[PDB]
DNA sequence: AATACACAGGATGTATATATCTGACACGTGCCTGGAGATTAGGGAGTAATCCCCTTGGCGGTTAAAACGCGGGGGACAGCGCGTACGTGCGTTTAAGCGGTGCTAGAGCTGTCTACGACCAATTGAGCGGCCTCGGCACCGGGATTCTCCAGGTCC
DNA sequence: GGACCTGGAGAATCCCGGTGCCGAGGCCGCTCAATTGGTCGTAGACAGCTCTAGCACCGCTTAAACGCACGTACGCGCTGTCCCCCGCGTTTTAACCGCCAAGGGGATTACTCCCTAGTCTCCAGGCACGTGTCAGATATATACATCCTGTGTATT
């Protein structure tokens, strides 16, 4: 599995709970992450 | 039949009918609808599961299983609307968030 | 019982700033901070003891002192309520 | 070859390329505009960081692309 | 000896329907009894003021509702506002 | 032959790091205590205090005073200093309003 | 239609207290707001009072209480003082 | 011969119009005896301290009636009335006359 | 209905400083109070939009006001209520 | 000859006591009611104002905005200035909690 | 020979007195809804009595933290020079404000009538308190890597 | 010669194993609070009507907003000095952990009875209209009060 990013776009691995480049954090199922 | 409580009926996990007890004796109007306890309880239950997913995974992050509250303390801190709702809050054994102002750090490239 | 405020030392202000992000500390910061905290507990005792007092208690409970600070506009979450 | 590269300040800088052309001189035309070396330079597009010793063409991309650019220092 | 009712089981049966494998500190469980006690408060007293300014004598969902859009910021509210819509509807049709 | 020495303003950094990353009570437990039963002995005589109501004192004592703590290094830093004086608490506790 | 307010009591007091002076209708309403803020804040803190004691009746003991928990100093006091004198002449005449 | 709870209390502020208030404000299932007119004192105390306070405020001021600036000039004057109303605003009321030190030609 | 933020003047800002008891004003302060009157603003008639709505109401009326202020701590005296 | 001139300064002075002393309204009562009601057309349409709502708003801006400036002022006075600039707003702001 | 400083005079601005005239406050009148008086009755709260949990006072030892002293470097604060960005004033330009008239949308009340919430009694399962373990987490120990800092080489 | 550059030493923090204690977690028994079923009154929805007051438009004064010019004072950058605070060391000091002992007072139970809710009757206090005088607003004219520029001349 893997959970996409809404700032980055870049696919993050499943059993990982930050963007390895944008470094923002993992989302919640309803609320998505903000722009910053 | 079989009795089957209220809670079940509406799909929730909280206690629909202890929050309908809990409105009833607590001086807020003289009588209380049949919905209003479950619009309490879905949303409380709302608010109360984005705190916990958030906090579980800031857990898993530091290599832990328990939840402690330093956990709850950056994740409410961290997220925009979450720290507005509890702007006026102080959470036991907490800490701060780490944050150190730009003119104090040396002299960078 | 007669003079303990002099009892939060130096370097426990200096931490309490290190917390609080401060990076150099003047010399006549200890007793301004000092007074803050009598003010600051002096109400907050206050109202925690007229709360134990209405009571009719002679013990100030955890409930009185979140009371009193839920008063104050600074609520305390993990001790009850 | 028109590229859009959406960088996350919010800046759609926009270069011109060649299908075969490899990914180096793209990100070295960013470095003209701007002057950001390419070692800082990360692009992502459809969860695939690019690599310097590949083209774009190794990357199925077409026509009208949008690149994002982060800095990771 | 004497009963004192929380909220523990249910914070604790929702922590398991989202994380299956993790627990919670004495202190975390603690926490977040006094956040779901001061959320309930919080909408209950907005609703009965909000009740009471119209001239009424009981509080509905409509009233719930109304103090949950004053109270959440905005996609908080939003949510909140979806899930009790869709719970109270799903209770009704059930008997 | 001169013995290592940190340039000043190294270990103030180190420190900062070190208790922004901790969450233990930075004040000794018997004189906040002992302080507690000195200002509570005006209004009431004899009185007796639960351990839960003296570590709920101190825990948001120390809240307030980090944040007063924080409003004081961005009043300093505002008038292009790098040093906190009596001046900056004044002005924090002045715009507050208290 | 009848609405009702604060003004002829607040009129009657002024007028115990300056006889030779008027209020404009403005004033009127900030007295009227005064009041009833004062009434309420009073009313809210003896009612949670009297529900963390685990009881179900306010009582002159609760005003009192709420009276030294909200009002400051001299102002406590003096109030203090005039209920205590108000319901100790109430309590005497049957 | 029925004599008003009021008189016998020995106050101008009304006490049953207050307690029928305390009753249907959702406050608690009973209402005592004495606390209305606790109550009552308490607000006729008050507003007595406030109008006697902004009297002589209109009266050194050459005038007959009352306006708002007189009620803002000796609410923010004082300081106990000053921090029972600190969250307050009034309309048409102004402010004070301070004006910094510094910025004073010397 | 548009840009009818300017017509909060710069005279009409420089009044307002003036009451506060300031000298000098900078050539680009006027932005910034526009900035937060318009947040101001925004944060008062959603509440009363939203009061008006429950009471199933199309007119604002004043108490609606009181009590949107109210409910942030800018309690209002002399328009009822 | 040459007209009378005031020096900078006085006139500032002036202004602050006249507007230290009055209670009037210092904002146009017409654009700020075509402010209140562009605000208000996005969160409903053919919404309609009773004046003293509109009446009501203004006061309490007014209110808001004069004690913004007093801080603001203070805290250029800390800064060892006379001249208020945006960042002293800013922190005026910052240090009230509202941002 | 130079330069500051108090004084004198012009000049705006504000404070004071006087006439008037208009609308808002203070008072009277009538009536209708809401507070007072009498009577009943059920439960809330006072109060005596008992048990035992938790708070307070005491003593000993171990050792980390608080207290005192010294040397120096980075920062706070004063002084000076520049230049540009606001403040003051004058001559046009725009639009708020006052008064008036006309339209009708929507608040505010009144009259019916039914669905909905309170209240009571019985009964069954959800939820709480006491127990008893194990596995997560804390602590110790050791080495490995990261980050400061000054002593010399060399090039500009 | 001085500044840029580097190398080596040293202290601090991080990663990796290993051991041990107690707090989270699941179970068991009970018991009381949620649930089901039925009855009854009224709050609230819905329709109909009246009439205030919110909106739109026009027309004319006229103070306020606007644009431009000129100069001065204040914001900002730079430089120099000195003393205060930081870092480190050595010697005190009192916090902290551990046990033991005693009793004040929170917590609960049972009993009695006074106080308040609810009801009906009666009538007067408080509110809505209507009316009229005078306090305050507005206009006009002197008169006092700070602000500014220029100069005599005494000091240096
Ligand atoms: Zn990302």
């Amino acid at each position: 599995g893997f959970w996409d990013c809404s700032v980055c776009t870049f696919r993050n691995s499943a059993e990982a709970f930050k963007c390895s480049i944008c470094d923002v954090r993992k989302g919640t199922s309803t609320r998505k992450p903000r722009i910053n | 039949g079989k009795a089957k409580s209220r809670s079940n009926r509406a799909g929730l996990q909280f206690p629909v009918g202890r929050i309908h007890r809990l409105l009833r004796k607590g001086n807020y109007a003289e009588r209380v609808g049949a919905g209003a306890p479950v619009y309490l309880a879905a949303v409380m239950e709302y608010l109360a599961a984005e705190v916990l997913e958030l906090a579980g995974n800031a857990a898993r992050d530091n290599k832990k299983t328990r939840i402690i509250p330093r956990h709850l303390q950056l994740a409410i801190r961290n997220d925009e609307e979450l720290n507005k709702l509890l702007s006026g809050v102080t959470i036991a054994q907490g800490g701060v968030l780490p944050n150190i102002q730009a003119v104090l750090l040396p002299k960078k490239t | 019982l007669r003079d303990n405020i002099q009892g939060i030392t130096k370097p426990a202000i200096r931490r309490l700033a290190r917390r609080g992000g401060v990076k150099r500390i003047s010399g006549l910061i200890y007793e301004e901070t000092r007074g803050v905290l009598k003010v600051f507990l002096e109400n907050v005792i206050r109202d925690a003891v007229t709360y134990t007092e209405h009571a009719k208690r002679k013990t100030v409970t955890a409930m009185d002192v979140v009371y009193a600070l839920k008063r104050q506009g600074r609520t305390l979450y993990g001790f009850g309520g | 070859m028109q590229i859009f590269v959406k960088t996350l300040t919010g800046k759609t800088i926009t270069l011109e390329v060649e299908p075969s052309d490899t990914i180096e001189n793209v990100k070295a035309k960013i470095q003209d505009k701007e002057g950001i070396p390419p070692d800082q330079q990360r692009l992502i597009f459809a969860g695939k960081q690019l690599e310097d010793g590949r083209t774009l063409s190794d990357y199925n991309i077409q026509k009208e692309s949008t690149l994002h650019l982060v800095l990771r220092l | 000896r004497k009963r004192k009712e929380s909220y523990a089981i249910y914070i604790y049966k929702v922590l398991k329907q989202v994380h299956p494998d993790t627990g919670i500190s004495s202190k975390a469980m603690s926490i977040m009894n006094s956040f779901v006690n001061d959320i309930f408060e919080r909408i209950a007293a907005e609703a009965s003021r909000l009740a009471h300014y119209n001239k009424r004598s009981t509080i509905t969902s409509r009233e719930i509702q109304t103090a949950v859009r004053l109270l959440l910021p905005g996609e908080l509210a939003k949510h909140a506002v979806s899930e009790g819509t869709k719970a109270v509807t799903k209770y009704t049709s059930s008997k | 032959k001169k013995p290592h020495r940190y340039r000043p303003g190294t270990v103030a950094l180190r420190e900062i790091r070190r208790y922004q990353k901790s969450t233990e009570l930075l004040i000794r437990k018997l004189p906040f205590q002992r302080l507690v039963r000195e200002i509570a002995q005006d209004f009431k005589t004899d009185l007796r205090f639960q351990s839960s109501a003296v570590m709920a004192l101190q825990e948001a004592s120390e809240a307030y005073l980090v944040g007063l703590f924080e409003d004081t290094n961005l009043c300093a830093i505002h008038a292009k200093r790098v040093t906190i004086m009596p001046k900056d608490i004044q002005l924090a506790r002045r715009i507050r309003g208290e």
